[PDB]
C-alpha cells in the first residue's frame, strides 16, 4: 500500500498537498520508494464500506486507486530548439544574465545560482564510496541585498523546489514521520522535506535561526544524500539527494568586513564546508552604485505593476521578458530540463595539467598568505562546477573555456571570504585567474 | 502646482470671503439633509433583516441593533452602532401600524413587526 | 464560591445570560440524583441608620477619626491613614482604582495594615513575591477537553476584581510576574496569545503594595529613585508612594511607645464597613470648574522641577 | 445533484445558535480556526437481500447508517440482514470545518465561542484557516455522548438514551475580505456620501486628526496609522517574484506618552485585527499551531494571530519585551508575506498578508538623552529595516506643553470625520493602484541618494537605517498616500511626503515654517528666473493668495495677513532673508 | 467519459495525441487530415477560443 501526494511545485497557495491512498497487488510490490516521482495506471473507486458504518453517526468512506501498472519523454521538434541556442554566442551569458531578471547586479550570485539549477554529474564507483554532483550554494549578506527573493526566483524555475525556513521547520518535518497503519499493523514512515527534494532542490530560508538540532539533520544530509533514523522501532535509510540553496544573516544583522566569516556568523566550520559557492554580499554605500540600484528598481516596480486574447497576453509578457532578459523564462525552464536530463559531459584528460597545477599553485598561496587553508573539496568543487559549465553549452565533453569560468568562481569565493588584510594580498596573486 | 501672480480682484476678495461666509450654514445644513437621506434610503434593505428570521417581540432595540451592523459589516459598506439605532428607529416612524415601541428600565422593547407590503411606504417621502 | 463550587442547571429563556467569569446572584432549588447534589437555579442576577451617617458627616474632625479608627493598634502615620483610606473609597468609573506602594525600613507598620485591608474588604486577596507565579494573578485560560469551550480557573487578579489585591514583598516579585502588571495596572485587562487560544480578560481591581528598601536600610546618600527596585514606567503608575522612615527622636518614640504598651493587658469597624459601603454606593462626585484650574497649576509646577509622568496627573 | 442557497439578508452570530431554529435556515459569520480533510459521504445506498436474490435500491440515510426493514418480495421473509452495496450507491463529498466568533462579535474582554459547521458537495475545500468565511444552511441535532453525566434529570426512551448536540449545515461556502466592480455594488445615496468625502481639497489633513481623536498631539504617528491601514499595492514581477505591498510600523517613546491608547485603538477599528502583548504571545499562537486534528489520525493547522489578521493589522504591545526566539516568527510573515512550515508532514505555504503596528519602550525604560539613538534601543538592522516607518517619540519638561496637555487630559474625566466615516472611506481608497510617473522615477533616485547620503556613517560606508527595503517603502508609502485621494499617478509631491515621514526618525511651528518655504523659494524662483523685484507687503500679499481655500471669513483674513509680518522680521531677525534698501529680499549666504 | 456531446478542446486533444504518437503534434497537423477528407470531423470552435474536433 502507498500514497501518492501533489508535485512539490505545483500545490497552489493556500492548501496543503492533496494526496491519495493506492493499492498495490502482487507483482507490483517494491515497485517505488518513497521520494520517488511515479505515473500510475489503475481504477478509481470507494472502498472503506463495512465497519466505518456502524462505528460512528453520519459514516464516511475513502477514495483509493487499485495499482493495475506503474511506470516511473521528448519530442525531435523540441530538440530543434534545444541544439541551435546550444551552440549560440556567449550561451553561458545569456544563461547567467536570464537569472532573477528584475535584480540588479549580484553577478557572482547569478553565476552560482545558474550553476547550481544544472548541476554536475554523480558517480558511484563500485566497492567505494559515492560521489555527489549537487551544487550547493551559501547567501550570506547584510538586510536587503534580495537574498531571500532568489530563494523564490529558484523556487518557480527549478523543476522539483521544496522551501523551508530555519524556525518553521522542525528536526522531525525535515528527516521523517511516523504514521499507523492497520492493514499490516507495523509502524510505516513518512519522509519530511529532504526526502520530497530528493533528485530536486532543498531550499533553507534564513538557515543560521534554526537550533543545531536542526541544523545537524541538514549537515549529514549533504554529506550523505541520504537520511538515517531510528525512530518508533524503524530502522532505515531514505534518498535524500538534494541540492541546497540556503540564505542567512551575520552577527549582530551587519557584516564585520575586519573578521572572517568563520568569525561572522553562528554557523560553525564543519557545515560551511559542505558548501560549494559562499557569496559574502556587503551594502556599503556609493553614489555609482546607488543610483544604477535605484533606477532599476523603480524601473522594476513600474514594469511588474498590474495593469485569441491568451495569446495576444502570452505575446506581450514574452515582450516584456525580452526586455529584461535574453531568453525567455518557459523556454529556459524546458531548456534546463532537458540539460538535466540528457546531457553528462565528461572530462578530457588533456585537461589534467590545466586543472592540477592551478590547485598546486592555490594550494601554496594558501600557506603564504590566509589562515583558510586549500582542502580537495575545494577541487572536488572546481570539477563539479566545470560540469555544469559545460553542461549548460550541451557538450558532452568538458571544454578548456568551461574549466577557466570554474576556476574564476571558486577562487573569487574563497578570496572574497578572507579578511580585509589578506584579501587584498591574494587579489593581486591571482590576477591571472 | 502654483497659483495666480496677482489676480485682478484684489480688495473684492474680502467680498469672496464674505459670500463664502455667507453660505456656510447652508453648506452645513445640505451635509445634515444628505446623511438622513443615506440612513432613509438605507432602511429599505433592513426590513428584510427583520422580516426574515426574527420571530418574536421579546427582541429588544440592543439586541436588533448588534444584529444589524453585523450584517452589513461584511458589506462594502458597513453600518456602525449608533447609526444602526436612527435606523431601527427610523422604521417605526414610517411604519406606525405593525411595530410599536416602549420603555422598560429605560430601555427600549421592540414589538412584533406584521411586515406587510413593506417597500410601499419609502416611495411616499 | 469559595476556593468550594458546585454545578447549577439553567433552562429556557434564562440563557444567554452567564459568562467565564462573572459573579452571580443565585436562588435555586437544591438537588440530589445518584449524590450529584446540584441547583435547579429559579433565579439569576447579574448586576434607619441614615440619620446617624448624616451626624457623622457634618463633624469637624471626621478626616483624623476615620484615619485613626482604621487601625487603632498603630500610632500616628497619619498621611498613610488617610491615603489607604482614600483607596478603599476609590475614585469614580465613568461611561478609577487607586494603588499604593510603602516604601520603608523593614520595622515599621507595613504588614499590619495590608493585613487588615483585606480583612475588611470584600473577597480581598492576599499575595507574596515567591507565593505566586505568572499564573498566580493571571487566570489559566484553557480549552475544554470535550466541549472544546474556552473556560478559566480564576486567578488573584481575576478572583479581587472590583476589590483590592495586598501584595506583599512586591519588589521580589519575578521580572515575568512583575512584566503583566503594566497592562492590568493600566488596562485593566490580561490578553493572552497561546496555541489555539486568543483573547483578553478583565481585571479591574486596586493594588496596595508595600517594598523594602534596597539592601538592608534607607539610604539618603543614594537618591530616592535608586532606593527602589522598580523601573520608571512601573514606578510611574502607582498613585502614591509612602516612604516611612524610621527615625530615633524620643518626642515621637515615647508616644509610640506607650500606644503599643497600653494594649496587652486583659468608630467601630461595623459603622466603618457600613460607612465605606454606602458611599461608594450613593457618592458620584464631579471636579467643579474652579476646582480644575487646581489640578494644572500643581501638575505644571511638579513639572518645572527639571519623574512627573502624567500618570501622576490622573493620580 | 444538490441545492445551495446564499444571500439571506441577515447574518446570525453564534451565540444566536438556539434549540428553537433547528430545521430553519439561517445564514451565519465566523472566523475560520480548523478544517478537515475531505472524504466522501454515503448519500444514497443500496442493498441485496441475503435469503434471496432481491434488490432494494434509492435507501436514504438520513443521517444514521438505516438499513432496510423488509424485504420487497412476499416470497421471502428477509429482516435485518443485508449486504452493501458499492457500486450502484452513490457517494458525496463532506467536510467538517470549526469556526469561531468574531472579536467585533462579542464585547471586549469576553470569551469567544466556537462552533462546527458541515460542508457537502462542491462546497468543501472552499473553507481555508483564517479565512472569515461566511455560512449558509439549515441547523441539525447530531448524535451525541458527551451529555451524559452532566446534572439534570436526563429523558430516556421506550430503554434508550437520546442526547443531542447541536450542530451548523453549510449549503454554500464564501470567503470575504476593480473601481468599476466596487462601484456597481452601492446605490447612489452611498455613493454621494463618499464621493463629497473625496472631493474636498484638505481631505488628507481632516483624516489624520481623526485617527484616535481623543488622543493629544503625535501628528507624525497619526499619518503613520492612516497610512498602513491603507496600504500600498501587491505586485508580482513576471519572472516569478512576489513583490510586498503592506506597511510595517514601530512607536517607542516614554512611558507615559500614549501607545497602548493607540493600538487598542486600531485593534477597535481595524476590520480585522488582533491584540497582543509581549511576554503573554508566544510563537505558535502568532503564525499558526500544528495540533492534532478531530475525525482522523492526522494533524491540522491551527490560525495563529496573525492569520486572523490576513488583510488587516497585527497590534503588538511591549514589542521590546518579546523574546528573541518568538521575534524571529515576525520575520517571514512580515517580508515575504508568507508563512512555511514544516512539522509532523504539514509541509505548506500560506498567506499573511498582514500589516504589524508594534509598540515598544527604550532599554533602559527611560530616553537616555546622553546616548545617541543607537544606545537607546536593542532592536537590531534585520528588523529596524522592515518597519517604513520607525518612530521614537520625546517627552521633556516644556511649561506651554504642559499646560496644554493637562487641559486636554482633564476634559477626558469632566467631559472632523466619525470612526464610521472612516470605515467607508479606507474600504473605497483600498480599491485604488498608484502608477509612477517618469519623472517621480528620476525624483525618487534623487532622494534614495540623499538618504543614503544622510544615513551613511563618518568613517565605514556601511549604512544601518536607510536600505534597498526602505526605497521600496517611499513607492510604499508614496502608494498609500497618493491611495488616499483620487488619482493614480503619483505626483512629485507625494515622493517628497515620504520622504519627510522615514527622515523624522505667537504663530504655531508648522504654520511659520510651511510661510518660510514657500515665501524662501519664491525669491530663489524670481532671482533664478530674473524677475522683477517685490517688496514686502507685495510678498504677503502673494503667500495670502497663495491660501485663498483656508481662509473661513474675511475676520481670519486680517489675522493671518498680521500673523505675515511676525514670520518675515523672524526670518530678518536672523538674515535668513537679507534686507537690501521698501526693500528688497534675497537669500542669504 | 462525457455525460454531453460537445468535443473537447484541442489543447487537451493534442498532449494525449502526442504522447500515444511518440511525437508531438500541433495544431497544423489537423489540417493536413481534413484536407485529405473533408468530413473525417467536425471543426465547430468552442466559444472560449478553443479549437475542437469530433467524430
Ligand atoms: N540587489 C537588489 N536589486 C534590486 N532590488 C533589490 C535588491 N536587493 C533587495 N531588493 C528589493 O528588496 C526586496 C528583497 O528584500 P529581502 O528579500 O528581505 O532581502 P533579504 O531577505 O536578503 O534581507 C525585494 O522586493 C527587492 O525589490
Ligand atoms: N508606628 C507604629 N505603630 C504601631 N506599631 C508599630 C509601629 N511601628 C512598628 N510597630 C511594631 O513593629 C512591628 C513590625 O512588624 P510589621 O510592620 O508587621 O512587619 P515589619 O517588621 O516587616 O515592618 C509590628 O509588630 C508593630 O507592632
Ligand atoms: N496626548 C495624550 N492625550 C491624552 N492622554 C494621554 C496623552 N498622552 C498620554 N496620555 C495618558 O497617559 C497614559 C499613557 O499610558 P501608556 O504610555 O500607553 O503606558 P505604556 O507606556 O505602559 O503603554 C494613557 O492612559 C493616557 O490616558
Ligand atoms: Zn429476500
Amino acid at each position: 500500500r502507498v500514497t501518492l501526494q501533489e508535485a512539490p511545485g505545483t500545490v497552489p497557495p493556500g492548501r496543503l498537498p492533496r494526496h491519495r491512498e493506492v493499492i498495490l497487488l502482487a507483482d507490483l510490490v517494491d515497485v517505488s520508494k518513497p521520494g520517488e516521482e511515479v505515473e500510475v495506471t489503475g481504477i478509481y473507486k470507494n472502498n472503506y464500506d463495512g465497519n466505518l458504518n456502524a462505528k460512528n453517526g453520519f459514516p464516511v468512506f475513502a477514495t483509493i486507486i487499485e495499482a493495475n501498472s506503474i511506470k516511473r519523454s521528448w519530442t525531435e521538434e523540441e530538440e530543434r530548439e534545444f541544439r541551435k541556442i546550444s551552440r549560440d554566442r556567449g550561451i553561458i551569458d545569456k544563461i547567467i544574465s536570464s537569472m532573477a531578471p528584475s535584480i540588479y547586479g549580484h553577478r557572482d550570485i547569478k553565476t552560482a545560482v545558474a550553476c547550481s539549477l544544472f548541476g554536475g554529474v554523480p558517480k558511484n564507483v563500485n566497492g567505494k564510496h559515492s560521489i555527489r554532483g549537487d551544487i550547493n550554494v551559501l547567501l550570506l549578506g547584510d538586510p536587503g541585498t534580495a537574498k531571500s527573493q532568489i530563494l523564490k526566483y529558484v523556487e518557480k524555475t527549478a523543476h522539483r523546489a521544496v522551501f523551508a525556513t530555519g524556525q518553521g521547520a522542525s528536526a522531525v518535518g525535515l528527516t521523517a514521520s511516523v504514521r499507523k497503519d492497520p492493514i499490516t499493523k507495523e509502524w510505516t514512515l513518512e519522509g519530511g522535506a529532504l526526502v520530497l527534494a530528493d533528485k530536486g532542490v532543498c531550499l533553507i530560508d534564513e538557515f543560521d535561526k534554526m537550533n543545531d538540532q536542526d541544523r545537524t539533520s541538514i549537515h549529514e544530509a549533504m554529506e550523505q544524500q541520504s537520511i538515517s533514523i531510528s525512530k518508533a522501532g524503524i530502522v532505515t535509510t531514505l534518498q535524500a539527494r538534494c541540492s541546497i540553496i540556503a540564505a542567512a544573516n551575520p552577527n549582530g544583522g551587519r557584516y564585520n568586513s575586519t573578521l572572517p566569516l568563520a568569525q561572522n556568523v553562528s554557523l560553525t566550520e564543519p557545515i560551511l564546508s559542505a558548501f560549494d559557492i559562499l557569496c559574502v554580499v556587503r551594502d556599503l554605500v556609493d553614489e555609482e552604485a546607488d543610483e544604477r540600484l535605484a533606477t532599476f528598481v523603480v524601473d522594476s516596480h513600474v514594469r511588474s505593476h498590474p495593469e485569441n486574447a491568451r495569446q495576444r497576453r502570452l505575446q506581450r509578457q514574452r515582450k516584456k521578458e525580452e526586455e529584461i532578459s535574453p531568453i525567455p523564462q518557459e523556454l529556459l525552464m524546458k531548456y534546463i530540463h532537458y540539460a538535466r536530463t540528457k546531457i553528462y559531459p565528461k572530462l578530457h584528460q588533456m585537461d589534467m595539467d590545466k586543472v592540477s597545477r592551478v590547485y598546486a599553485d592555490l594550494r601554496r598561496e594558501s600557506i603564504s598568505t590566509g589562515s583558510f587553508p586549500i582542502t580537495v573539496r575545494h577541487l572536488e568543487s572546481i570539477l563539479r562546477i566545470a560540469e555544469s559549465f559545460a553542461k549548460m553549452r550541451l557538450s558532452e565533453f568538458v571544454s578548456s573555456y568551461d574549466l577557466d569560468r570554474a576556476i574564476k568562481v571558486v577562487v573569487d569565493s574563497f578570496v572574497d571570504a578572507q579578511k580585509v588584510s589578506v584579501r587584498r594580498q591574494l587579489r593581486r596573486s591571482f590576477a591571472i585567474y | 502646482m502654483y497659483k495666480e501672480k496677482m489676480p485682478d480682484s484684489q480688495a473684492n476678495l474680502m467680498d469672496r470671503l464674505r459670500e463664502r461666509e455667507r453660505r456656510s450654514a447652508a453648506l452645513l445644513s445640505q451635509r445634515q439633509k444628505r446623511y438622513q437621506q443615506f440612513l432613509a434610503m438605507k432602511m429599505t434593505q433592513v426590513f428584510d433583516i427583520l422580516f426574515s428570521l426574527t420571530r418574536g417581540q421579546p427582541y429588544t432595540e440592543t439586541y436588533l441593533s448588534s444584529l444589524i451592523v453585523d450584517s452589513l459589516q461584511d458589506s462594502n459598506n458597513p453600518i456602525g452602532t449608533k447609526e444602526a439605532s436612527e435606523i431601527l428607529a427610523g422604521l417605526q416612524g414610517i411604519l406606525p401600524m405593525d411595530i410599536s415601541v416602549h420603555q422598560v428600565d429605560g430601555g427600549l422593547k421592540v414589538y412584533r413587526w406584521n411586515s406587510l407590503d413593506k417597500n410601499r411606504f419609502s416611495k411616499l417621502l | 464560591e469559595t476556593p468550594h463550587s458546585i454545578s447549577l442547571c439553567v433552562y429556557d429563556e434564562l440563557v444567554d445570560s452567564c459568562r467565564a467569569g462573572d459573579r452571580i446572584e443565585v436562588t435555586g432549588t437544591f438537588r440530589s440524583i445518584p449524590y450529584k447534589t446540584y441547583v435547579d437555579v429559579v433565579h439569576v442576577k447579574k448586576v434607619q441608620d441614615l440619620a446617624k451617617i448624616r451626624e457623622v458627616a457634618a463633624r469637624e474632625d471626621l478626616y483624623s477619626l476615620l484615619a485613626r479608627s482604621i487601625a487603632p493598634s498603630i500610632y500616628e502615620l497619619e498621611d498613610v491613614k488617610k491615603g489607604i483610606l482614600l483607596q478603599l473609597f476609590g475614585g469614580t468609573n465613568k461611561t478609577g482604582d487607586i494603588n499604593i506602594l510603602l516604601c520603608g525600613d523593614p520595622s515599621t507598620s507595613k504588614s499590619q495594615i495590608l493585613q487588615y485591608v483585606h480583612k475588611i474588604t470584600p473577597r480581598g486577596v492576599y499575595t507574596s513575591g515567591k507565593g505566586s507565579s505568572a499564573v498566580g494573578l493571571t487566570a489559566y485560560i484553557t480549552r475544554d477537553v470535550d466541549t472544546k469551550q474556552l473556560v478559566l480557573e480564576s486567578g488573584a487578579l481575576v478572583l479581587s476584581d472590583g476589590g483590592v489585591c495586598c501584595i506583599d514583598e512586591f519588589d521580589k516579585m519575578s521580572d515575568s510576574t512583575r512584566s503583566v502588571l503594566h497592562e492590568v495596572m493600566e488596562q485593566q485587562t490580561i490578553s493572552i496569545a497561546k496555541a489555539g487560544i486568543i483573547t483578553t480578560l478583565n481585571a479591574r481591581s486596586s493594588i496596595l503594595a508595600s517594598a523594602n528598601p534596597i539592601g538592608s536600610r534607607y539610604n539618603p546618600n543614594l537618591p530616592v529613585t535608586e532606593n527602589i527596585d522598580l523601573p520608571p514606567p512601573l514606578l510611574s503608575r502607582f498613585d502614591l508612594v509612602y516612604l516611612v522612615l524610621d527615625k530615633v527622636d524620643e518626642k515621637n518614640d515615647r508616644e509610640l511607645a506607650k500606644h503599643l504598651t497600653n494594649l496587652y493587658l486583659e468608630l467601630p469597624v461595623e459603622f466603618l464597613t457600613m460607612y465605606i459601603s454606602y458611599a461608594k454606593e450613593h457618592i458620584h462626585p464631579i471636579i467643579t470648574e474652579a476646582a480644575k484650574t487646581e489640578l494644572v497649576r500643581a501638575y505644571v509646577g511638579m513639572r518645572k522641577m527639571g519623574t512627573a509622568t502624567t500618570r501622576q496627573l490622573e493620580s | 445533484f444538490q441545492i445551495s442557497f446564499f444571500n439571506l439578508p441577515t447574518v446570525h452570530r453564534i451565540r444566536d445558535i438556539r434549540s428553537e431554529k433547528i430545521g430553519s435556515l439561517l445564514s451565519i459569520s465566523g472566523t475560520v480556526t480548523r478544517t478537515s480533510e475531505v472524504r466522501p459521504e454515503l448519500y444514497k445506498a443500496s442493498f441485496t437481500c441475503d435469503m434471496c436474490r432481491a434488490i432494494v435500491d434509492n435507501v436514504e440515510q438520513s443521517f444514521k447508517y438505516t438499513e432496510p426493514t423488509f424485504c420487497p418480495n412476499p416470497s421471502c421473509e428477509n429482516r435485518a440482514f443485508w449486504t452493501l452495496n458499492v457500486t450502484r450507491s452513490r457517494f458525496l463529498d463532506w467536510q467538517k470545518v470549526r469556526i469561531q466568533e468574531n472579536a467585533n462579535e462579542i464585547p471586549t474582554g469576553s470569551m469567544p465561542r466556537t462552533l462546527d459547521v458541515i460542508l457537502r458537495g462542491d462546497s468543501v475545500e472552499r473553507a481555508k484557516p483564517g479565512d472569515r468565511c461566511k455560512f449558509t444552511g439549515v441547523e441539525i441535532v447530531v448524535p451525541d455522548v458527551t451529555q451524559l453525566g452532566l446534572p439534570g434529570v436526563k429523558p430516556s426512551s421506550t430503554v434508550r438514551d437520546l442526547t443531542y448536540k447541536i450542530s451548523f449545515l453549510a449549503c454554500h461556502v464564501i470567503s470575504i475580505g476593480d473601481q468599476e466592480v466596487f462601484l456597481n455594488s452601492l446605490s447612489s445615496d452611498e455613493i454621494n456620501e463618499l464621493k463629497e468625502m473625496v472631493k474636498d481639497e484638505h481631505i488628507y489633513d481632516k483624516l489624520v486628526r481623526s485617527i484616535a481623536p481623543a488622543v493629544f498631539g503625535h501628528e507624525a504617528v497619526k499619518k503613520g496609522i492612516l497610512l498602513q491601514m491603507l496600504g500600498g499595492v501587491h505586485k508580482s514581477t513576471v519572472e516569478g517574484i512576489k513583490l510586498r505591498g503592506d506597511i510595517n510600523i514601530c512607536v517607542v517613546g516614554d512611558p507615559s506618552t500614549s501607545k497602548s491608547q493607540f493600538l487598542k485603538y486600531v485593534v477597535g477599528f481595524a476590520p480585522r485585527s488582533v491584540y497582543t502583548s509581549g511576554k503573554a504571545s508566544s510563537a505558535a499562537g502568532l503564525t499558526a499551531a500544528v495540533v492534532r486534528d478531530e475525525e482522523g489520525g492526522d494533524y491540522t493547522i491551527e490560525a495563529g494571530a496573525l492569520m486572523l489578521a490576513d488583510n488587516g493589522i497585527c497590534c503588538i504591545d511591549e514589542f521590546d519585551k518579546m523574546d528573541i526566539s518568538d521575534q524571529v516568527a515576525i520575520h517571514e510573515a512580515m517580508e515575504q508575506q508568507t508563512i512555511s512550515i514544516a512539522k509532523a508532514g504539514i509541509h505548506a505555504t500560506l498567506n499573511a498578508r498582514t500589516s504589524i503596528l508594534a509598540a515598544a519602550n527604550p532599554v533602559g525604560g527611560r530616553y537616555n538623552r546622553k546616548l545617541s539613538l543607537r544606545g537607546n534601543l536593542n532592536m537590531t538592522a534585520p528588523i529596524m529595516s522592515r518597519f517604513d516607518l520607525f518612530f521614537v517619540i520625546l517627552d521633556d519638561c516644556n511649561e506651554k506643553i504642559d499646560t496644554e496637555l493637562a487641559s486636554h487630559i482633564v476634559d477626558l474625566h469632566m467631559k472632523p470625520f466619525s470612526a464610521e466615516q472612516l470605515r467607508r472611506y479606507i474600504k473605497y481608497a483600498r480599491t485604488f493602484k498608484p502608477i509612477l510617473t517618469k519623472e517621480a522615477r528620476s525624483y525618487l533616485v534623487e532622494k534614495y541618494k540623499e538618504l543614503r547620503k544622510d544615513d551613511a556613517q563618518g568613517f565605514s560606508r556601511s549604512s544601518y537605517r536607510i536600505t534597498v527595503r526602505q526605497l521600496e517603502s517611499m513607492i510604499r508609502l508614496s502608494e498609500a498616500i497618493a491611495r488616499a485621494n483620487c488619482v493614480d499617478e503619483i505626483t512629485p509631491s507625494f515622493i517628497a511626503e515620504a520622504y519627510d515621514l522615514l527622515r523624522q526618525s505667537t504663530v504655531t511651528y508648522d504654520k511659520y515654517v510651511s510661510m518660510m518655504n514657500m515665501i524662501v523659494r519664491k525669491i530663489a524662483e524670481v532671482d533664478r528666473e530674473g524677475a522683477e523685484e517685490l517688496t514686502a507687503v507685495d510678498i504677503v500679499d502673494w503667500y495670502l493668495l497663495q491660501k485663498e481655500n483656508d481662509l473661513g471669513s474675511l475676520a481670519e483674513y486680517w489675522e493671518e495677513r498680521r500673523l505675515a509680518f511676525k514670520v518675515i522680521k523672524r526670518l530678518v531677525k536672523d538674515r535668513i532673508l537679507m534686507e537690501i534698501h521698501k526693500t528688497v529680499y534675497v537669500i542669504h549666504p | 467519459s462525457r455525460s454531453t456531446g460537445v468535443p473537447p478542446e484541442l489543447h487537451v486533444l493534442l498532449p494525449q495525441i502526442s504522447s500515444m504518437m511518440k511525437r508531438k503534434i500541433v495544431q497544423d497537423d489537423i489540417l493536413k487530415l481534413l484536407t485529405i477528407w473533408s468530413d473525417a470531423y467536425v471543426v465547430e470552435l468552442n466559444s472560449r477560443g478553443e479549437l475542437t474536433m469530433n467524430l
